[PDB]
């Protein structure tokens, strides 16, 4: 029994509309949407019992609900706010006790989008001396310059992402703290055994996903519109 | 809906210048919000008690209001209730 | 707040025990059920208790419920790295969809990761485009080794972060450094306590 | 002989946000218990309506309805959004429940819903169902009532077990006021020509009430209805219309079990 969610993540700015929605196939009659902040638990806002309705939850103040179909259960902001900033989760139950959790959406709602900024990604390739000295091949991504902290790195093995042997920054860190609201810079480190590295047919890619402003926002400033969008760096594997 | 069915009757039987009590019989009424006044000389009688609301089988409602009162010739007792399925309210007079 | 949790955070040696404690005023009772959630993950189930006095167990988690004290407990045996995570207790007042559920905050659980084998170094990595720029990582050194922050606001210092490589049941704690500014890897961690025995290369 | 056992609840939900809710319970025609909407507890009508339960016991079952009053309200409102707008407020729901004893240690019980003033809905065995004649749109409402496990074990131990268990307590604790004998009073009067005789003040309800010639039994008579007075005993009249003047001669005999042997006779 699934549920999907989109956008998982969204950068928005005071007044826009926003609007998050929610898919589910099990055939669930009832759908609901809460939204979870540190130190609360889940609390809901809007619920379906089927298809045309909505009910105000528990904390419906800002939210409008539609439920078109039985399929999807959408949540919209007409006037977003950054007390909106939060992290929003739908859930689908048929008639019995259980709600089925969707993977949640992230949703920033700034003031201003000035300083969006998409990051400069750069790979740095295993030391010669910790190959010898470990008989293991440690790569590292450097994402940097970016705004906000909405970023997803992923790594990537010959077009297949690998999860073993990674470790990334819990949180990224900001590159002039004791400035308004500066850049972030964020770390992360793929180990892999020397042989997997010497192998030259393995491509490796570290992959950052910027969450940014959407083709339809206005773009006041001369520099690349900072888009939604992907940077990445590779390399191959060398003897 | 359904229309109140009234009914007026004493306790003990009428005797002027003796006390007694009169009842006032509501029934076989539906949806239940009802307003039950007992009346000397088209006035409402102060301290009037009431029955717990209940209902029959046909699942209608009834309730059994009541007053202490001493009949005499000159004075007429009845029992006014007002319900939604009545456009204006029924009185019912007492009878010896 | 019908639904207390306790305690609000705990650190644990990986291999340890630990109990998570969930209060609740709720009423009805009809079902308890404690999620996990990872940093930056959704929900996951574990266990989900509906009788008076009730026992569950998924693995390595077991759980109780008394309802006359309106108290769960969670019990992790042998803990490992992945158990680092938020823990939600929620309630839900029905036996049907007409339930509403209520959710505690969770309790915060990490766990330190056990490094059988340390052999802490500083090696240097080189950019793959631009071999002028490069990044400075430390590296296997044990949990007992707190990383301290940059000296200059120029330099950038990351913080100890663990993986694991499944494929060779190994773990190993790292950091990242680097700058431009007259910067080198055996300046880099300078201002930070790094064991006397590291290996540091040409 | 049988004495039946009713709970009767009545609720009212105005509009989505002002409900309420009143109980009272009999056995027989006497009632035990009154539970007001604005009373957070049960109240006894009678020295004997706690049965032969220990406190602990009553105190666990009037807290296990506390608990389903509060719950039954919600569920409803969120019955009717589940609904709606097929079903909309004003809305009466009525339950009647308990269980009617028998010789031996027998006895059925019941638990029946009504909604709108129509009966629906009632327990039966281990479960919810409509009855002959719902609307089908109950099939959501009972689907979800049945979802409840919980619920069913509840109510199947209420009917199968606590209500015969408790009423047969009752009526050990209750035999001198079930048992009560009250002596009817008589008088006679008239209308347009509609002679009357009424009775007052009888219990239990059973009592024959006939006109007569003499030893000859007018059998034009018209019994009325039992209307109860507030003391718990029972009023009656039959009339004989008769044509004016033909009024000498006529008695009017009344039976009752209160009257060891000796009748009430009144002549015009
Ligand atoms: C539009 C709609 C039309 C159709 C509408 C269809 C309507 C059908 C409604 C019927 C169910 C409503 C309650 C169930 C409720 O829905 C659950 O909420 C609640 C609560 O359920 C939750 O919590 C429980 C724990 O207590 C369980 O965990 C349960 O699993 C959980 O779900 N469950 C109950 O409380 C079980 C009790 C249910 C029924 C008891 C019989 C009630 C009939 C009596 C006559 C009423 C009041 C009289 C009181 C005075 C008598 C005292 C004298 C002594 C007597 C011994
Ligand atoms: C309780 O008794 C029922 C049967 O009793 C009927 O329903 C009650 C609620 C009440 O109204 C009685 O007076 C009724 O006569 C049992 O239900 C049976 O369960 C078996 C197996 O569980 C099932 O296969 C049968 O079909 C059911 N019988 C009927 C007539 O529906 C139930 O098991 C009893 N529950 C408990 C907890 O004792
Ligand atoms: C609900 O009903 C009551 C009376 O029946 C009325 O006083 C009140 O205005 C109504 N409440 C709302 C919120 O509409
Ligand atoms: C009836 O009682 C409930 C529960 O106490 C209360 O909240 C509700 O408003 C009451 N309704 C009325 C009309 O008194």
């Amino acid at each position: 029994a699934a549920v999907t969610q989109s956008p998982r993540n969204k950068v928005a700015v005071t007044g826009g509309k926003v609007t998050l929605s929610c898919n589910q196939t099990n055939n669930h009659n009832n759908m609901y949407w809460y939204r979870q902040d540190t130190g609360h638990g889940l609390r809901l806002i809007h619920y379906s019992y089927g298809a045309g309705s909505t009910e105000k939850g528990d904390i419906p103040d800002g939210y409008k609900a539609s439920r078109p179909s039985q399929e999807n259960f959408s949540l919209i902001l007409e006037l977003a706010t950054p007390s909106q900033t939060s992290v929003y989760f739908c859930a689908s139950g048929d008639e019995g006790y259980t709600q089925y959790f969707g993977p949640g959406t992230r949703l920033l709602v700034l003031e201003d989008l000035r300083n969006v900024t998409p990051p400069k990604v750069s790979l740095f390739e295993p030391s010669k001396a910790e190959i010898s000295h470990t008989q293991k091949a440690t790569l590292v991504c450097l994402a940097t310059g970016f705004y906000p902290d909405h970023v997803e790195l992923s790594w990537w093995v010959n077009g297949k992402e690998v999860h073993s042997g990674v470790c990334t920054d819990p949180q990224p860190l900001k590159e002039q703290p004791a400035l308004n609201d500066s850049r972030y810079s964020l770390s992360s480190r793929l180990r892999v055994s020397a042989t997997f590295w010497q192998n030259p047919r393995n491509h490796f890619r570290c992959q950052v996903q910027f969450y940014g402003l959407s083709e339809n926002d206005e773009w006041t400033q001369d520099r690349a519109k900072p888009v939604t969008q992907i940077v990445s760096a590779e390399a191959w594997g060398r003897a | 809906q359904k229309t109140p069915q009234i009914q007026v009757y004493s306790r003990h039987p009428p005797e002027n210048g003796k006390p007694n009590i009169l009842n006032c019989y509501v029934t076989q009424f539906h949806p239940p919000h009802i307003e039950i006044q007992m009346l000397k000389n088209g006035k409402k009688i102060p301290k009037v008690e009431m029955s717990d609301m209940s209902f029959s089988k046909d699942w209608s409602f009834y309730i059994l209001a009541h007053t202490e009162f001493t009949p005499t010739e000159t004075d007429t007792y009845a029992c006014r209730v007002k319900h939604a399925s009545m456009a204006e309210p029924k009185t019912v007079y007492w009878d010896r | 707040t019908q639904v207390e949790q306790s305690p609000q955070s705990l650190v644990v040696r990986q291999g340890e025990n630990c109990v998570l404690q969930c209060n609740y005023s709720v009423t009805p009772d009809n079902h308890l059920r404690w999620f996990k959630q990872d940093t930056g993950k959704g929900l996951v189930s574990l266990t989900v208790l509906v009788d008076q006095k009730d026992k569950t167990s998924n693995g390595r988690y077991s759980a109780t419920l008394d309802k006359d004290a309106k108290h769960s407990t969670l019990h992790i045996t042998a803990t490992l790295l992945d158990d680092t995570a938020t823990y939600i207790c929620v309630v839900g007042d029905r036996g049907s969809a007409l339930g509403r559920l209520h959710f505690g905050a969770g309790t915060q659980l990490i766990v330190i990761p056990d490094i059988q084998n340390p052999d802490p170094a500083v090696y240097q990595l080189r950019d793959s485009k631009s071999s002028d720029k490069s990044v400075c990582l430390f590296t296997d050194f044990d949990s007992q080794t707190n990383v301290s922050q940059s000296k200059d606001s120029d330099v950038y210092i990351t913080d100890k972060c663990v993986l694991d490589m499944r494929s060779m049941d190994f773990k190993s704690n790292s950091a990242v450094a680097w700058s431009n500014k007259d910067f080198a890897c055996a300046n880099a961690f300078n201002n930070s306590i790094i064991p006397e025995d590291t290996f540091f290369p040409s | 002989k049988n004495y039946t056992f009713r709970c009767l609840q009545m609720s009212s939900f105005a509009n989505r946000s002002w409900s309420r809710t009143d109980s009272v319970v009999w056995l027989g025609d006497l009632q035990t218990h009154r539970w007001s909407n604005d009373s957070a507890t049960i109240s006894f009508t009678k020295p004997w309506s706690q049965g032969k339960l220990s406190n602990q016991q009553w105190e666990k079952l009037q807290h296990m309805f506390q608990v389903y009053r509060v719950s039954f309200t919600r569920d409803i409102q969120e019955l009717v959004k589940m609904m709606s707008p097929k079903e909309d407020y004003p809305i009466e729901i009525q339950l009647s429940a308990g269980c009617e004893m028998y010789p031996g240690n027998a006895s059925e019980s019941f638990l029946h819903v009504a909604f709108q003033g129509k009966y629906v809905v009632r327990f039966w065995g281990t479960s919810w169902q409509t009855v002959p004649g719902a609307p089908s749109w109950l099939d959501l409402p009972i689907k979800v009532l049945n979802a409840d496990q919980g619920t069913s074990a509840t109510v199947q131990m209420l009917l199968n077990d606590t209500c015969p268990l408790f009423v047969r307590g009752l009526l050990e604790a209750g035999k001198s006021d079930l048992e009560k004998q009250e002596k009817p009073v008589a008088w006679l009067s008239s209308v347009p020509r509609q002679l009357v005789c009424h009775v007052s003040g009888f219990y239990p309800k059973p009592v024959w009430v006939m006109w007569m010639r003499g030893d000859q039994e007018q059998q034009g008579t018209h019994r009325g209805d039992f209307l109860p007075n507030a003391d718990e005993t029972w009023y009656l009249q039959a009339t004989l219309d008769v044509e004016a003047g033909e009024e000498a001669g006529l008695a009017c005999r009344v039976k009752h079990s209160s009257l060891g042997g000796q009748d009430i006779i009144l002549y015009w």
